[PDB]
């Protein structure tokens, strides 16, 4: 089981890494096939064994811990420009704990599923399924049971729910020593949360003043993953009126190579 | 750390689709995934079901149990505004114990690292002049906040 | 041009009282102004009397003769921000003539340089990324910005 | 006349400039003893007679065309970091067209009066001064009468209203050409510009909930130059709340010399 999971080193790593490395598949549905994938960075520190265990999650809902997380955000590697290689990064997380990086749900990355109708996906089936990833990956790492967790990560709604259940099963699992969250750049009430994108958009001279008052009269109450073809209308003219930032960091330069990665509006 | 490539995201395509990448990693054992690794999946997306419109009741049951609530936003990013979670938090109504204050890297520092609100249960953080995704654009301001999110400290006032 | 400095300021105090540059400007002849040349005066300031409240009404005489009216801001400036001139302007209630649009440095290329909305008889600008001094933070798109008002043509859509 | 006024070359003057320049003082009050300074940069182009003439004026009030407008924006000329240099802007405003700056009103820099009354001064006083300004220049310069003329600058109030008086007076001074004005970064009416600026410093997350609050309550209807002592306790712990930031550029690097050059809040 873990020992199996051992990295003993990847392609193009720079010289001096110390920390611990375990990647592998945890199976949480044996009937259908079921299987995500983790990669886990342990603390470069002078006890790892005092240090907490942290788990990271990505959301989207659909995109990867590993890709974003791990590899362009606060894990220890980063990737050269020939893509083939690697550089340690100096602000890596794992400097203060134990990084746990899961690709959930199956379907992402390198986590799937033998049987298709598994991948659609609601709220609540994702909570579970991360949970019992989470029960079943402590087994296999006995050593780490009770010690300090936290649950950190850039959805709004992954990261509360998941942490809701952990909380209301202590008594069944009481190995996870569940602390508290970190909450990242999320979603967290459809109609406060739409007001406040048609407001913070005209007061950074991104939207027409018309788009913002048809937008304020029409979309909140909507839902952002099934919305009205009403608040669709208005909101299509607000994304045509931003033009070509990036949405996600509206003062930097934009990629030139245009075949994009990201083709739908990742929340 | 190298400076900021908006085209970083073809580096990691290329590099977790090396073959040799993927034995390393134990990812992808015998060939069993059929598509390519890619940092999103447009079929998740796109066959995605039930999603909650209010977590509001959810953060007032773990705040309850005492559980330890930091939240941040990057401040120039337009996806999930800086104004959208301070107007669901306020929501909230919860007591303020440190009002509106603007944080250092340390208090005898000069550049202001971004601000922060703490409410009674509940840390709100903003990190100046970050995107969405806050350790690509600010890495050292986002290593502190994680660092005082394990202590449980407030951000560096002056 | 060289990369920003945010204490340039010093280098123009230092050239400007230096005695041959005031002699080859033919300025401060013979010692006549006994205090130093700095950039602001404080005693203008404190001492101004009449400031108006509302410079609307003089905004349609100007544009009721027919003159060429245009006014931009850079948008990462806060003591006269890009909401209190919109506010402002919309209040002249003119006519929309070319609504609010991205524009770029040329119809072929990908950067927005800001937004802009032209109505009848007034264009608005906004310059991306540029502080209250436009032209230190965004030269080449403030230097665009001045050729198309003298040519009277809105700023490239794409 | 403009002879004597020609620049000839300065301290510091890089290699290749191929363009005329003109400075001295036009005398606007005989009995007071009161002179504006100017600098004068003509058009960087094949033929100069073609191009339009420009004034460009900074505000404040109280701030240099000269110190900001020519050596640190759009003039041909910046100053190096020895203090002692210049070198060449290539996207100086002199390539489109004959720029004139004015230091004004007097007390501003170089501009100064024998009679120190002189330096208090109002709106319309401003206004007054700077068109006699204008047409005494023209005199000494007649070579641009009748060319197509614009008035451009830093400042909400002396832009419009200078081009107001030049309107009303077209019958008057018919050799001024004027053509139309470009007004950057101002003030235009109390009211809505203080609105504007409690909601756009909360949607940049600079100010806390009650200092928006309270502003929007009590500040709208004040002035700028002579507050009420009820909005300048709000407005206080506004600027408290927003920290060690340049209120001009609020995501750029602050400078460390600390007997700041700027000692008011300059509009
Ligand atoms: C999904 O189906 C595949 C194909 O049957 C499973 O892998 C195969 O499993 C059989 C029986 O265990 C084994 O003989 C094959 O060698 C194995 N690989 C291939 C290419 O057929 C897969 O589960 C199995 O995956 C292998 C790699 C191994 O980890 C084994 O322990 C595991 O049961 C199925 N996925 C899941 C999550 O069950
Ligand atoms: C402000 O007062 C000063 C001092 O009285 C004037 O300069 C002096 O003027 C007298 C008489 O013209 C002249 O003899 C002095 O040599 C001259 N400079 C000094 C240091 O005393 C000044 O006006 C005069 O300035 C001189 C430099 C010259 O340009 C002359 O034409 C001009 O009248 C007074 N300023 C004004 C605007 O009247
Ligand atoms: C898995 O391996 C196969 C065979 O080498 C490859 O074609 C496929 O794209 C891989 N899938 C992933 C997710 O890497
Ligand atoms: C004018 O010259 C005298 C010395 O001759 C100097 O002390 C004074 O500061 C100068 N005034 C200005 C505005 O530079
Ligand atoms: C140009 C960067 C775009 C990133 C888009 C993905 C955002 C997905 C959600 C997340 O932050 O995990
Ligand atoms: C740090 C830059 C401060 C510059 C202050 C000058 C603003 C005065 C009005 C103007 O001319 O624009």
């Amino acid at each position: 089981q873990q020992e199996d999971d051992r990295i003993l080193g990847l392609p193009g790593q720079p010289n001096g890494v110390a920390f611990g490395m375990y990647g592998g598949y945890v199976t949480i549905d044996d009937n259908n096939g079921r299987a995500l994938y983790y990669w886990f960075q342990e603390a470069d520190t002078a006890d790892p064994a005092a240090a907490p265990l942290v788990l990271w999650l990505n959301g989207g809902p659909g995109c990867s811990s590993i890709g974003l997380g791990a590899m362009q955000e606060l894990g220890a590697f980063r990737v050269h420009t020939n893509g083939e290689s690697l550089l340690l990064n100096e602000y890596a997380w794992n400097k203060a704990a134990n990084i746990l990086f899961a690709e959930s749900p199956a379907g992402v990355g390198f986590s799937y599923s033998n049987t298709s109708s598994d991948l659609s996906m609601g709220d609540d089936k994702m909570a579970q399924d991360t949970y019992t990833f989470l029960v079943k990956w402590f087994e296999r790492f006995p050593h780490y049971n009770y010690r300090e967790f936290y649950i950190a990560g850039e959805s709004g709604h992954f990261i509360p729910q998941l942490s809701q259940v952990v909380y209301r099963n202590r008594n069944n699992s009481p190995f996870i020593n569940f602390q508290g969250l970190l909450v990242s750049s999320g979603l967290t009430n459809d109609h406060e949360d739409m007001i406040g994108m048609f407001e913070s958009w005209w007061h950074h001279g991104l939207i027409s003043d018309e788009t913002r008052d048809s937008g304020l009269k029409v979309c909140p109450g909507t839902s952002f993953m099934h919305p009205t073809p009403e608040c669709t209308e208005v909101w299509n003219k607000a994304l045509a009126e931003q033009g070509n930032i990036n949405p996600y960091t509206i003062y930097t330069p934009t990629c030139d190579r245009e075949p994009s990665p990201y083709q739908r509006r990742f929340w | 750390l190298p400076p900021y490539d908006p085209c970083a995201v073809f580096n990691s395509i290329n590099y977790l689709n090396l073959p040799e990448v993927q034995t390393a990693l134990h990812a992808n054992v015998s060939g069993i995934v059929e598509y390519p690794w890619t940092v999103c999946s447009n079929t998740i997306f796109d066959q995605w079901g039930q999603a909650a419109d209010d977590l509001l009741p959810v953060y007032r049951e773990l705040i309850q149990a005492g559980l330890r609530v930091w939240v941040y936003s990057g401040d120039t990013d337009s996806v999930v505004p800086v104004s959208s979670t301070r107007r669901s938090l306020a929501a909230l109504e919860l007591p303020v114990k440190t009002s509106w204050y603007p944080w250092y890297m340390a208090p005898t520092e000069r550049e202001v690292g971004g601000w922060s609100v703490q409410y009674e249960g509940l840390t709100y953080v903003t990190v100046r002049g970050a995107g969405h995704l806050v350790p690509v654009h600010r890495p050292a301001q986002a290593f502190l906040l994680f660092k005082q999110f394990l202590k449980g400290e407030p951000m560096p006032a002056e």
